Order: structure tokens, then C-alpha cells, then sequence
């Protein structure tokens, strides 16, 4: 419905780290190369940082082909094209297997998890305007998926936040976005 | 293809029941029904189920549904003790580039669907 | 110039979200989610991960938000949010012989005319007879910065636009051009 | 489509937003036109953080400088009343000299800051020394440049990120054909 | 404007060579062919290079190519030494709004060659 289905801001600890990328195809590929002008791969290996530290120049390194984001029949997937494993947090996710919202799920080179879906979303949209305005506010939340790569952060890694991962990048998804934005409006 | 490719986290109070319920599991997204070809290739994933659970000596049973749209795969242990240790080896794992999730399974609703599994006592191990 | 404003959003001393440039006549920014209408600057979908607790307090209570408009040379303010909006405008506060640093509050409902394109325009001329630095200073007139909810100055306990949780900052793109053309010639 | 991008910093800080050059020539001055898609006007970003120091200094950018890319090459050229400092590291590999030489270019002084067949040539002979040689020249398609003052071994700065204003600049030309040699290798 | 206006670097290892190892030097950048007028301006950069040099009594033979576009001049002095001097007040230099770098590379000349 918009021109972007989703947009991704890289960060380096606690620090936004180049421009956002706004995903113009279906398909995208988010790795650690140098292309420039492709607008299909959100490409991190060109991005300059004047703070970066030695930890997150290993991780970057590392970061290879990346991750691949596609959007395909009201569903959105991440498939880990890297040699070192990405961790995901998805609340959109998390809600579909009864898991807590912070829960981060690890996804090791070659395999594939549904990020996110549409319709899930749609119908938590139409149970939470029943439930104050409040409950629909909280909803922001749900259109953002939040991944980094090689390190993962939680209660079961040293690393406790996002913010203390080297290399992580913030999805916005301008689709449930909109659909948020006009039942909020109207409420 | 078919490997188990690690856990996607540490099973604990945000991912799991607080204790096995049931002798009885249920297995879901270990194969494609779809795109499997003929009778033979079920003997694959219940192998793959075994070596996965190779320390578990509970197992007496384990059937794949091949209608099932979601690949869902039920084993059937001895004990609720061995079905919980069948549980931390399979729950959240990585299996063919797929995420496998496990729910427990009443045994009555385990014998209504394979009935098979009522002359089933004895422990299965990996070939 | 294509786009007659250039909106930057900031949260205490820290920058938030893309610039925002107007291509519309009317634009309103608000707190709410929409991330592609040309007339709306959304803010309530920006994420910021140094946000505070008074931040997010904040924000629940931008609502609909702020009107500007550009039409006949003026440019308006308009508060469409159920709080007050404070706007520190040099143009607005030279016209009414007040501090250049004055903060005035805008309640829910009310309008305040924050700019005149030719007022600027006399000043800039009235100010290359006064020398270059006079009309270099002149870039804080293409400037306006306002805050949403609370307010600064020397009322308030805060003195200063970086203590307030939600403020933005204001180009005027035609105005600031105008300044280039007397700044590279002098 | 932009044969280079433009970042601007003030100290260790990022300020103002990245300037993608469309055409062939440009100009990064301290002036105040926002919508000129040959100048880089820097006087109009604003930094809640800027001290005195770089107040000061950025009176003095002045006409600032112009980049131009001509026949396979980028040439910089001081327009300024002050001097500038350019990094370019492809510059420091075509005369021999040591990949972090800061050199000076007075006003009205023009200075050859990269040659793109000599950037493929050492592109295609780091293909021999390992992956890490390659990746190492992101360094060469990155130009830093600051006003007014200059850092390294003749000044009293030692970093880049001590200047009050300097710039980078970003070829994105060699970066696509190190990306093509990146993703082979 | 064919004048000096100071150099791009203070000169060390890390831009020059650690010690004068040949009286002979090869300076390029110092003109543009293509702007000259003439026979008579290479007299000129000539002179441009003896006044540089102004203290050095050990140059002794200097030779422009006309057809380098290239900006380069040759120079033979009498001892690699003289060389170094002419070396350090040469190399890394700005003239005619050219950054000036110097190479170590009518047989025999021995009368010292002085500005006018």
C-alpha cells in the first residue's frame, strides 16, 4: 500500500550508523559489501563509523551475505544467507508461538523463519481497538523486528540488550504501519 | 538436507511449559508433505527424531502424519519424565533450514489418532 | 527550491528520525504512525533507543499535533493537540519588538502567525548596509524551533530547547536561499 | 547515478545529512543555498553540541571547496581563504608515500585526489594477497578532507576526528568494483 | 600566477627518501604544455627553479621537456648532497597551483647554475 514495504536503520551499539534504507522490492538482501546503488541489497561494509570500536570491526567481517528479507503473500520471511547466525526478535512472531514478546530466536546459516504475518496482525489490530486506546498504542511495537548479526542479546548471552550487540538493524513495517495509524486516528 | 542445524534458544519459563504433562509430544514443521515423494522417505524423519533424542530411552513410538499441512510429526515415551527429555532435545531446534515447535499431546487423543501405538512398550533406538 | 521547509525532529540534545521535507503547501506533524503521506510527518513511529521515561510520557500527549501552512508570503502554526505547543520564532518575536529567544505558548486551538516571507526579505536588505556578520546571524530567522507539551525558558525550570523531551526544528528553505545570494556576493 | 557521496562532521559528530553528487562538478562551502545540486552548503546545518571552536572555524570555509570528476579522475580544489587537507589514500599509493600523508592545498592550489585505473589496477593485484588486502581498500574509496585546520604528523591533532570540520567523501564508482571482487572472493 | 605558496607537507620517511642517493633529480608537475606560449617560457620555469634554490651553489645543469605534459624538469647537480638540498626545497612543494614531487633517477657540465 505504501512504496516502501519496510525500512531498516543499521546500528553499532548504541549508535545509528548510515542512512535508512527503504526496501522498493520485494525481495531484499541485507550483507556486508560495498555496493553502493543496488536497491537490493542494503549493503554495511561501506558504512563509516568514527567510533567504532575493534569488537564490532571483527563482527563486521563477519556479517558476509547477510540476511535476506522477502515479502511474498501477506507474509515477510528471514533467511540467514550468512556463515555466522543472525538472532531475530519479532514480537509478531513471538505472539504466533506463545512466546514472551522479548523472546530472540537464533536462526543459523540456511535456514528460514516467518517474521512476520499479515492477517495475525490484522486480527490482534481489531482485538486491541476493544481494549482502550491504550492497547492500540502498544501495537507500535509489533511493526518493528529488530535482528543482529553474529552476537544475539537476552537473558541467555552476556550481552543483556540490542543496543550491546555490535551490528543490529531496526525493521519498520510500513504496511501494519498504516493500518495502526488509521484506527488510531479515528479513535 | 535433512540435519538438525542447532537450538534457537534456551529452553526455559519464555518458551516452554513448566513441566512435561504428558508421555506424548507433538512435532511440527519436520518435513513438507508436498513436496515428498512415494512411502518410504517417513522412515528419514522418525530416524531423524531418534538421533536427535538419542540419550532419551523412552520412545516406544513415533508416527508422521503425512497429510499433515504443517509436517507434524507425534512421538509417543514411556513416562512424562522421558517425554520432557525428548522435549529440551527437540523443542526450538533446527531441522532441514525449518523451526521445530513441540506441544504435548493427551495420550487418549495419541491412541484415537495411532492405534498402533496401544502394543507399543518397548524403547526405539537409532539404526 | 522544490520543498519550501525542511523539518528535524529531536529528542533532548539527540536527533530522531529522517529529515522531513515539505512538498505540499500543508503539512501537519503529529505522533501518530502513517510513514508515506507527503502531508504528514509522523512521529509517533520514530524509534529512539537512549528514549527516557519523561520522553515516552511526552509523546502520548503529542496527538494530532501541529498545523503549518504556507500561503501569501506567511507561514502559520496551528496546535491541533489537546496540549500546548511552544514555538521560538526570531521573526514573529523581532515583529513584535520582543527577545529573539522568546518562547511563546500556543494553546490547543489557537494559531500564531510565525513568519512573513517579505518582513524577512526588508530585514535581509536593511542588514547588508550593517556588514557580513549581521547578515550571517540572519540564519536563525530561517530558524524556528518548538516544543510539544512543555515548554523553555526563563518561566520555566528548563532554560534551554535541548532539556525539552520532544522538539523540532524548522528550514525555510526560500528564505534561506535568498540569504545565499547576498552571502556569496558580499 | 552519484558518482560520490559527501558526509559532513563537526569533531567526532555527524552533522547534517548525506549529499549524493548528481553532476559532474561541486562545491562544498560554508554558504546557505539548500536546494543547488552542485553546492554543498554546510552553513545551514544546524548542531546543538557545536562549541566555539568550530563556530569560528566554520566562518572561515568560506567558498570551501570544489570537487570535480573529469576523465577517470577526481581532482580537489581549494577555494577557501583557508587551507585544506585532504586524505586520499589512492593519491598517497600513485607517488609512494605513507597510505595516512595529510597534504595541504593552499588556496587557489588544485591536487589530484584519484585516478580510478590506478584504484583498479591495485584492486586487481590485492586479489593476489588475500581476502584482507581487499576488503582494506573500503580505506581508498574514502577521501576525508578538513577546513581550515589539518591533523597528522605536522599538527598538533593527531586524528581526523580533532578537526572542527572536515568531511568524507565516498567514491561509489571504485566501491561497486570492489564490491564485484568482495563478493568472489 | 607561476609563483611558491608553501608546501603540502612537512618532509620525513613517510613522503621522501631517508637519505640522497643520486645528484640527479627528476621534477614533475612544475607546468602545463598546453597553456605555454612559445620557446621562451621554459627560461621561466627554469628560473622558477633556481630561485627556489637560491642558496644551493651545486646545480649545474637544468632540461625541461617541452612535450611532458607531464610538468617534468631534469636536473643534474654536482654531488647527490647538493641534490638533497635541492631535493627538500623542491619536493612536496605547491608552484603555479601544482603540487611539485621530485624523483631520484651535454654529458658533463660543472659550472654552478645561479637565479638571475
Amino acid at each position: 500500500e505504501p512504496a516502501f514495504w519496510c525500512s531498516i536503520a543499521y546500528y553499532e551499539l548504541n549508535q545509528r550508523v548510515g542512512e535508512t534504507f527503504h526496501a522498493s522490492q520485494p525481495s531484499l538482501t541485507v550483507d556486508g559489501f560495498t555496493d553502493p546503488s543496488n536497491s537490493e541489497r542494503f549493503c554495511l561494509g561501506l558504512l563509516s563509523n568514527v567510533n567504532r570500536n575493534a569488537t564490532v570491526e571483527m563482527t563486521r567481517r563477519h556479517i558476509g551475505r547477510g540476511v535476506r528479507l522477502y515479502y511474498i503473500g501477506g507474509e515477510v520471511f528471514a533467511e540467514c544467507l550468512s556463515d555466522s547466525a543472525i538472532f531475530v526478535q519479532s514480537p509478531n512472531c513471538n505472539q504466533r508461538y506463545g512466546w514472551h514478546p522479548a523472546t530472540v530466536c537464533k536462526i543459523p546459516p540456511g535456514c528460514n523463519l516467518k517474521i512476520f504475518n499479515n492477517q495475525e496482525f490484522a486480527a490482534l489490530l481489531a482485538q486491541s481497538v476493544n481494549q482502550g486506546f491504550e492497547a492500540v498504542y502498544q501495537l507500535t511495537r509489533m511493526c518493528t523486528i529488530r535482528m543482529s548479526f553474529v552476537k544475539g542479546w537476552g537473558a541467555e548471552y552476556r550481552r543483556q540488550t540490542v543496543t550491546s550487540t555490535p551490528c543490529w538493524i531496526e525493521l519498520h513495517l510500513n504496511g501494519p504501519l498504516q493500518w495502526l495509524d488509521k484506527v488510531l486516528t479515528q479513535m | 538436507s535433512k540435519v538438525w542445524q542447532g537450538q534457537a534458544f534456551h529452553l526455559d519459563r519464555r518458551n516452554s511449559p513448566p513441566n512435561s504433562l504428558t508421555p506424548c509430544l507433538k512435532i511440527r514443521n519436520m518435513f513438507d508433505p508436498v513436496m515428498e515423494i512415494g512411502d518410504q522417505w517417513h522412515l528419514a524423519i522418525q530416524e531423524a527424531i531418534l538421533e536427535k533424542c538419542s540419550d532419551n530411552d523412552g520412545i516406544v513410538h513415533i508416527a508422521v502424519d503425512k497429510n499433515s499441512r504443517e509436517g507434524c510429526v507425534y512421538v509417543k515415551c514411556l513416562s512424562p519424565e522421558y517425554a520432557g527429555k525428548a522435549f529440551k532435545a527437540l523443542h526450538g531446534s533446527w531441522f532441514d533450514g525449518k523451526l521445530v515447535t513441540v506441544k504435548y499431546l493427551r495420550l487418549d487423543r495419541y491412541h484415537h489418532r495411532f492405534p498402533q501405538a496401544l502394543t507399543s512398550n518397548t524403547p526405539l533406538k537409532p539404526s
